[PDB]
């Protein structure tokens, strides 16, 4: 046969690897996570794209940050809805008017303007019930807000008075903490964010006016933006975008996250430098890592770090090349007229002398580290250790069908 | 080079195909019938294979855009 | 500058597999366009229509539009279209005729003489990046708002030029991945995969989104209706042909061995006349293309003095199109590019003479015209194809764009017409000769 | 599928690229290389910052724990600052309750930041770790230079291990220009990638004295030459995989882990560079007397 | 296709090609 | 076309376009421009390589002074030089055109005894008797930087009812376009000692606007609520234009009651506290140079050595129609040593573009050049004067960094894009600081110690 191993050993094999990656790796709220991703800001934040890892689960965290279970419900806290008239004098700049050219948080930051009046109580509590765009009669697209029956009537009896008043549409505003003797936790006050200004003038009393707008084509985003302030009840931030909270304990999972995707990359590449056929150019690295987290899991004596994931790269490392030794050994000396009457047996005795090379090569150096470094090199060389003993004896007769596998059919030069 | 200069070919080419044109009737209904048959098959092909795709991925960015 | 491993084929074989994947590869690739030519690219601004102020939003202009198969409307990921393919064929091809004894190309009194196999697929990802910086940063005022694209954060803008060059990427990749089962090689596979972004609606798609729900109107979507003129220009095309289809496809007057019934398909007369148009238009379209495609202009596109003689150019710049047309069709198609395939890999209809009968095939049917698409004279070929991209570019065209891309997609349709006809019993069985030489004729 | 072109070109090419070598260890000399945590002690902080946000009012509260402007020592990669400078004085160490000076950051209207981490190692305590850094990283190098030598042949041994760290030596002297600092992971990386590299010159050298124990009467240094041209490509598709482990690494490490990634991609793609063919060239120059 | 030899597998080559439309647009899967 | 006129008074000297009807230069004849002369300071300025104007008018669609036009319309006024004297206090100057239709537009420049500000009354008079609606405007328009002959420098405006605000001619690389709406308040432009402003007093709302008008000359303006005109009627609205001393409560006493931070900021990052302007930029070079050390190289190699002859360059192309199913095995057989250069590929091209763009970038719009460096040798970094050395010795540095292997051929195909680089670099480059100049010095620099002996 080209397989080397009996069938019922590689369907053996076959059913351990499948079942095993059902292992550890397995882990309305949703539409309000635009106005709760205008909250994550003013940290830091290159890029807010805000995103759920399940239905009333939203994750968006911010890269290695001090820790954040003392601001989560900072960061989930909810506007009152007083919405009250106020002047803005000549600029008319406000926060979501401020968005439409794209947005970035510094200028979102310093986005704004003073208020030189800023007083009397129209609307107060739940009172919207819809917002939307509609294309209107002034050339530039309107956004409107769609107001309750007890809302309506509210406006409604006080309309006259106020039309041609600026009357404010007002989410929660950020404040200094009074003790100011820790990191990330100053409670926001519910009522200050001018994010919209715009004037009574509906004659209308369930529709109120919001000022309209200058996206190119582009409006449901900032149309769901208001209702979404509205109709939220608070959401705590939760999980991790593989990045994440906490500096040095994050190396260690995005570098256990690199060890995983690397290797995956790694049979990548051998599907794309060499044909495909069954599950045997795959074998032997697949029973070394288990060999590798079997060995680690009765011998649970040490500590993780990320020192012991550099570890788990470089016995990675051996693992892959080594089997990238014996395939590009036997097609090579077969395409430089190595013996094919012999084949298999002159494979066993000259394919595997750079396996064994490599990772003896591999060995004294973490031995000698091992012995005379401190701190890293402990912690890095320990993981290895035991992955380059394993490796080698996984590789040596683990990797034998290689050898059949590519001295079978077209004796045509590779 | 390659200006105003090299004869005999534009004026030949156009006595050409004027008289290619000639011992000949230009147009009959059923043989347009049976290209523009072969053309809009062709167009409703191509339209209903990305009316299951394209065009269910668009409806929400109609939606939400 | 270049690589060259890293765009390339599936891993494939014989024997008792893979039965099922028959005309998949040859239309998906059209199919896929599709997708990635409809829809928008990544960002806040990607729905993008052309301004109505001064001081915001793009302008449309009909260069961007023939090669992108786009138009503002939205942004798309595969939005370079045909542009960077087109440009690297003018470039290593058109810009190397210079000093035959070392320009190459030519005919040798030895046999055989290729090497360019490689240079227009790599050529196509030199330009994209280059390109796709140059539309991203062009127009009087962007395309939509302000995205710059060396952003590492604030990156949409940069987002779509790398999903329009990974995008040219994977174009590229359909172009090559059709030989496991499909058919056609060269650039005939790319175009039609390539410009295939309009044609049903009348426009260039995107009914998609626009007309979905509580949406009121977009004006650019008045001239949709208008499929009518749209396919009477496309028939005129097909018009201008001969027009022969006769008799039966049975026993001896077969194109198909085993036939019943005879494929509908006119034979198509006028296919040599587009190889040497194609060549001369994209030089001339393409320097007023890269000052529209890296436009510029306050308020409203540049009219300075080198631009006006650019920007609106189109009108002179065809007519200089429909003179120079001799000199590609004479002293250079025939000695550069292949005199074969007229028309027996193309007539996939039955009977070998009109009537089936001795001798007596006519000047009136397609005799006097056979001749001179093989002895010497090549006067009538090339002309022919520029009557109709006069009739449809004199009146213009509800596509969103005129021009030559508009003659091309249309012959590649005729082509592929032909091709899948046989293809089941070329796949089961050995057909003599595959499509790669066009027809390149002149004198 | 044969013919190589390039061999004398290459050694001579390695031979200017020499001279960038010496300025390498010039920089070492005239800026310094001694910088760390772990190495020799530092006092670090780590923060995420906003580009167009106040650093001034973040040079502020450095200011104030007492922290002063040529001793700040700056490095930033995306969106992350990381500053490091030396071990703090007396009873105000790094880690000190009280003062609250530090304590500031995470609370904006215009300085948009985050605090990430601080970081604090004593001096005779760095430098235990920074001796026995220094010692691991020569030992284990000695050890492969030993192995190299018994298992095939010294006069290549010692044009490998010259070879090999010619790009390291050069790599490390634009790093040494930029204040890196020279950590245990700088040394786990100057540890780890020796072999995945080195590995390609194992195949040709297992190949040559192969080729030379066979042969009859012929002459070594001819079958040396077509070693190389025979065993090519191999040594180019070698360690393929190992460069795609350490490019997932570097997408996912991104910022925080760019210098150890950065150690990592350079290392693994020095033996194809400077590489085993101007190594056995100058231990066949050697060779033949 | 190219001379140096390399194999992108056709059902991933679809599956990546067409990733872009269901992924970093937005709106479609989460608006911002 | 048109012509200048000079008009004439004790603290005011100004000289008046026909071609559009405004002024275009302005002096001050009671303060010299240097110790010990009679030569006035001037103030607005119009010959090429610099423009300083005020742009007097009346806009909207049938409009005379509109500022989407084509050139300004051909004004005629009487004179060809007014000088104002005892007699009279007031020197009224007026420029009149008639547009097509027949209606008669006067502006009229008025300028009294004692005062640094020049009244501008407009006119229409609707003498094509049908309706008019037009619109009181100006504009002020001033390049970016001036240099010596004989910043400060920027843009103003206020409102009565807000604060003033400015903002000024060192960071336009880009720039905002303004869409105030207000009653009342004037814009302004401003610089050492001087101002121009227009101060509309107009009734009702006004629309202000800035601009660029072209490449580093930027703009401010206004344009006041359309005034409805009568046929046979005459009708009048009322500005004052400033020039002189730079006092910004005069005229509240006059009037009635794109390019982004991200990557730049990021490369300042990585030096932040050194405080030494242009040395971190070109150490910073050097390093990431660096990091380039095989990219930077396999950028050259891959426009060297392009071709192979005729028997090596044919490629999978022929062999694909043939559809026989050992397609996949002969691919991989092909090429093994073979490297054959087709154009592109992405790869060695697209990697280290923006960050030597962030650097042009950076040092194309600096105000850090402005000190030399204690370290460095050289003074003097925005220096961009005709005749000196630093261009000459990156054109020859741009043609030492392509030699060295080079190995050139006669073919058509690729030779030229090793060579037209210096060309291209060395006219494109002559123009701008010596700063941008020394920065691709040094960027060559980790290419030359591999080239030969330097300090």
């Amino acid at each position: 046969m080209l397989n080397r191993y009996p069938l019922w050993k590689y369907v053996m094999l076959i059913v351990v690897i499948v079942i095993g990656l059902l292992y550890a790796l397995p882990n309305a709220v949703q539409q309000n996570i635009n106005i709760l991703r205008n909250r994550v800001n003013q940290l830091g934040v290159a890029e807010p794209v805000v995103q759920r890892q399940g239905a009333d689960r939203i994750v968006v965290e911010l890269p290695g940050i001090q820790d954040t279970a003392r601001a989560k419900e900072i960061l989930g806290a909810t506007a009152t809805l007083e919405f009250r008239l106020v002047n803005t004098n000549v600029d008319q700049a406000a926060a979501a008017s401020g968005r439409v050219p794209g947005d970035s948080e510094v200028k979102q930051t310093r986005e704004g303007q003073p208020v030189v009046l800023y007083k009397r109580v129209i609307l107060t509590g739940d009172h919207i019930t819809d917002s939307t765009s509609s294309q209107d009669e002034y050339n530039q697209p309107q956004v409107n807000i769609s107001l309750d029956s007890a809302g309506g009537n509210i406006m409604s009896n006080f309309t006259k008075d106020n039309i041609g008043k600026p009357m404010a549409t007002l989410f929660v505003e950020y404040k200094d903490s009074g003790k100011k003797d820790a990191n990330g936790r100053a409670v926001l006050v519910k009522q200050e964010e001018v994010i919209n200004i715009a004037n009574i003038q509906s004659r209308l009393g369930n529709s109120f006016r919001i000022t309209g707008i200058n996206n190119p084509n582009e409006a449901r985003q900032l149309s769901l933006l208001l209702r979404a302030g509205a109709l939220i009840a608070p959401i705590q931030i939760v999980e991790e975008r593989t990045i994440g909270p906490t500096l040095g304990m994050q190396n260690i999972e995005q570098g256990l996250e690199a060890c995983l995707a690397g290797l995956l990359v790694s049979i990548l590449f051998m599907i794309i430098f060499y044909k495909k056929f069954g599950l045997i150019a795959t074998s032997a690295l697949i029973a070394n890592l288990i060999l590798i987290v079997g060995i680690m899991s009765l011998l649970p004596g040490a500590t993780l770090s990320m020192p012991g994931i550099a570890g788990i790269v470089l016995t990675l490392a051996v693992a892959v090349d080594a089997n990238v030794l014996i395939n590009e050994r036997i097609k090579e000396e077969l395409s430089n007229g190595r013996t094919v009457q012999q084949a298999i047996d002159e494979g066993y005795r000259g394919a595997f002398s750079s396996i064994f090379d490599a990772n003896i090569t591999t060995l004294i150096k973490v031995i000698i580290l091992y012995a005379v470094g401190t701190g890293a090199i402990k912690g890095f060389a320990i993981t290895t250790g035991i992955g380059v003993a394993t490796s080698m004896f996984t590789a040596i007769v683990g990797t034998r069908a290689i050898v059949n596998l590519l001295y079978g059919g077209k004796r045509v030069k590779k | 080079t390659k200006g105003k200069a090299t004869v005999a070919f534009a004026r030949e080419a156009r006595t050409e195909v004027r008289k290619v044109i000639w011992p000949t009737r230009q147009e009959t209904l059923h043989t347009t019938l049976i290209v523009a048959a072969v053309t809009a098959v062709m167009s409703l092909i191509l339209w209903g294979l990305d009316g299951i795709l394209v065009r269910l991925v668009s409806f929400i960015t109609g939606l939400r855009f | 500058m270049a690589k060259q491993p890293g765009l390339d084929f599936q891993s494939a074989k014989g024997g008792l597999g893979e039965l099922k994947r028959r005309l998949l590869f040859v239309i998906g690739a059209l199919i896929v366009f599709r997708i990635g030519s409809f829809i928008p690219i990544p960002g806040i601004d990607a729905a993008v229509l052309a301004k109505l102020l001064e001081q915001q939003r793009g302008t449309i202009i009909e260069m961007f539009n023939m090669f992108s198969g786009g138009a503002l409307s939205r942004a798309s990921i595969f939005a370079l279209g045909i542009m960077p393919y087109i440009s690297a064929s003018i470039i290593i091809q058109l810009l190397t005729v210079v000093h035959p004894t070392l320009a190459e190309i030519k005919k040798e009194g030895e046999s055989g003489r290729r090497k360019i196999s490689q240079y227009t697929r790599y050529g196509t990802l030199v330009l994209a990046i280059f390109q796709s910086i140059g539309i991203a940063t062009g127009l009087p005022n962007m395309p939509g708002m302000q995205g710059l694209v060396i952003n590492p954060g604030f990156a949409f803008y940069f987002t779509a030029v790398v999903s329009l060059v990974t995008g040219t990427m994977f174009l590229m990749w359909l172009g090559e991945q059709i030989t496991e089962r499909g058919i056609g090689n060269g650039i005939s596979i790319i175009i039609f995969a390539g410009i295939v972004a309009g044609l049903p609606p009348a426009i260039a798609h995107t009914i998609e989104q626009a007309r979905q729900g509580d949406l009121h109107f977009l004006v650019l979507l008045l001239v949709a209706v208008l499929v009518f003129a749209v396919t009477f220009f496309v028939v005129f095309v097909e018009r201008g042909q001969r027009r022969i289809v006769v008799n039966y496809a049975k026993r001896q007057q077969g194109r198909r061995v085993y036939a019943a019934q005879s494929t509908h398909l006119p034979l198509k007369v006028n296919m040599a006349g587009v190889i040497p148009a194609i060549f001369a238009s994209s030089i001339i379209l393409f320097p007023a293309t890269i000052a529209s495609w890296f436009g510029g202009g306050t308020g409203w596109n540049w009219l300075t003095t080198i631009s006006l003689y650019l920007q609106p150019g189109q009108p002179l710049y065809v007519l200089l199109y429909a003179s120079a047309i001799i000199f590609f069709c004479f002293f250079y198609t025939a000695l550069v590019f292949n005199p074969r395939e007229t028309a027996d890999n193309l007539k996939k209809s039955g009977a070998f003479v009109p009537g089936i009968r001795p001798g007596e095939q006519t000047a009136k049917y397609i005799d006097k015209v056979m001749t001179r698409l093989t002895l010497v004279g090549a006067l009538y070929i090339t002309f022919i194809c520029l009557i109709p991209e006069f009739m449809r570019d004199a009146m213009k065209v509800p596509f969103y764009f005129g021009g030559t891309s508009l003659l091309i997609v249309v012959v590649v349709i005729m082509d592929f017409m032909a091709q899948v006809q046989t293809l089941m019993m070329s796949s089961q069985y050995e057909s003599a000769l595959k499509k790669a030489n066009l027809k390149g004729y002149g004198r | 599928r044969k013919v190589y072109d390039f061999m004398r070109w290459d050694y001579w090419a390695f031979g200017i690229s020499g001279l960038l070598l010496i300025a390498a260890i010039v920089i070492m000399g005239v800026r310094g290389f001694n910088w760390g945590l772990d190495f020799t002690g530092g006092t670090v902080i780590e923060i995420t910052l906003e580009k167009p946000a106040e650093i001034d009012v973040m040079r502020d509260a450095l200011q104030k724990a007492g922290f002063e402007e040529p001793m700040l020592q700056n490095f930033g990669s995306s969106h992350d600052i990381m500053v490091r400078m030396p071990p703090a004085e007396g009873e105000t160490g790094g880690q000190v309750l009280g003062s609250q000076v530090l304590k500031v950051i995470n609370e904006s209207t215009n300085q948009n930041a985050a605090v990430k981490r601080i970081e604090f190692v004593g001096p005779s305590v760095g430098a235990d770790l920074a001796q026995t850094g220094a010692m691991a990283l020569m030992a284990a190098l000695l050890s492969i230079l030993v192995y190299v030598g018994f298992r095939f042949e010294w006069r290549l041994a010692a044009g490998v291990v010259i070879a090999l760290a010619h790009d390291v030596i050069i790599t490390l002297g634009i790093l040494s220009l930029f204040h890196i600092e020279i950590d245990l992971t700088i040394v786990a990386s100057l540890m780890s990638v020796i072999g995945y590299s080195l590995n390609d010159s194992i195949v040709v050298s297992d190949r040559i004295r192969e080729n030379f124990r066979k042969i009859r009467r012929g002459t070594p240094y001819e079958i040396f030459n077509v070693s190389l041209t025979q065993t090519l490509h191999r040594t180019l598709i070698t360690s393929g995989t190992t460069l795609m482990v350490i490019l997932m690494l570097y997408l996912f490490g991104g910022p925080v882990l760019e210098g150890f990634s950065l150690t990592m991609l350079i290392g693994v793609s020095i033996g194809t560079a400077s590489s085993i063919y101007v190594a056995s060239a100058l231990a066949l120059k050697l060779g033949m007397k | 296709s190219s001379g140096s030899g390399n194999f992108m597998t056709r059902m991933t080559a679809l599956l990546a090609t067409l990733f872009f439309i269901i992924s970093l647009v937005l709106g479609n899967i989460n608006s911002n | 076309q048109g012509k200048l006129i000079s008009v004439k008074t004790d603290v005011l000297d100004l000289t008046i376009n026909t071609r559009g009807g405004d002024v275009e230069q302005a002096l001050l004849p009671a303060y010299p421009k240097e110790l010990n002369s009679t030569q006035p300071f001037q103030l607005l300025e119009t010959s090429p390589q610099f423009i300083y104007q005020a742009q007097s008018g009346l806009t909207g669609r049938d409009g005379p002074d509109n500022p989407a036009n084509g050139p300004r319309p051909l004004y005629n006024v009487e004179k060809d030089a007014y000088v104002l004297a005892e007699g009279q206090n007031e020197l009224q100057v007026p420029m009149t055109y008639t547009d097509a239709a027949g209606n008669t537009f006067t502006k009229t420049f008025v300028l009294k005894r004692g005062d640094y500000a020049v009244n501008v009354n407009y006119n229409v008079q609707n003498a094509g008797e049908k309706p008019l609606e037009i619109s009181s405007f100006g504009q002020l328009k001033q390049s970016i930087t001036l240099p010596p002959h004989l910043t400060f420098r920027g843009a103003a405006y206020s409102t009565p009812d807000a604060a003033y605000a400015a903002y000024a001619f060192d960071t336009i690389a880009d720039n905002e376009n303004l869409n105030i709406s207000s009653k009342g308040g004037w814009v302004a432009m401003l610089q050492q000692y001087f101002a121009t402003a227009w101060i509309p007093h107009n009734d009702g709302t006004n629309n202000f606007y800035t601009a660029n008008l072209g490449n580093g000359i930027a703009a401010i303006g206004y344009k006041s609520q359309p005034v409805l005109v009568q046929p046979g009627q005459t009708g009048a609205m009322n500005s004052t234009l400033w020039v002189g001393p730079e006092i910004q409560d005069k005229m509240a006493a006059v009037a009635p009651h794109f390019i982004s931070q991200p990557l730049f900021k990021l490369l300042k990052w990585i030096h932040s506290f050194v405080g030494n302007w242009g040395f971190s930029i070109i150490i910073i070079t050097f390093i990431v140079r660096g990091i380039m050390y095989p990219l930077t190289k396999a950028q050259y190699t891959s426009m060297a050595k392009m071709r192979m002859l005729q028997p090596k360059i044919q490629a999978m192309r022929e062999r694909l129609g043939d559809d026989k199913q050992r397609i996949s095995q002969e691919m991989m057989a092909l090429y093994k040593a073979e490297k054959v250069n087709p154009l592109g590929g992405c790869f060695p091209l697209l990697i280290q573009m923006p960050i030597f763009l962030a650097l042009y970038y950076m040092l194309m719009g600096s105000v850090e050049l402005r000190q030399a460096p204690f370290a460095l040798w050289i003074h003097d970094l925005s220096a961009q004067d005709p005749y000196y050395i630093l261009p000459i010795l990156m054109g020859v540095t741009m043609f030492f960094i392509q030699k060295m292997s080079p190995t050139t051929v006669t073919d058509p195909m690729q030779q030229k894009i090793m060579t037209f680089m210096p060309v291209i670099f060395t006219v494109f480059f002559l123009w701008f600081p010596s700063g941008l100049v020394l920065y691709y010095i040094v960027s060559n620099l980790v290419t030359i110690i591999q080239q030969q002996l330097i300090y």
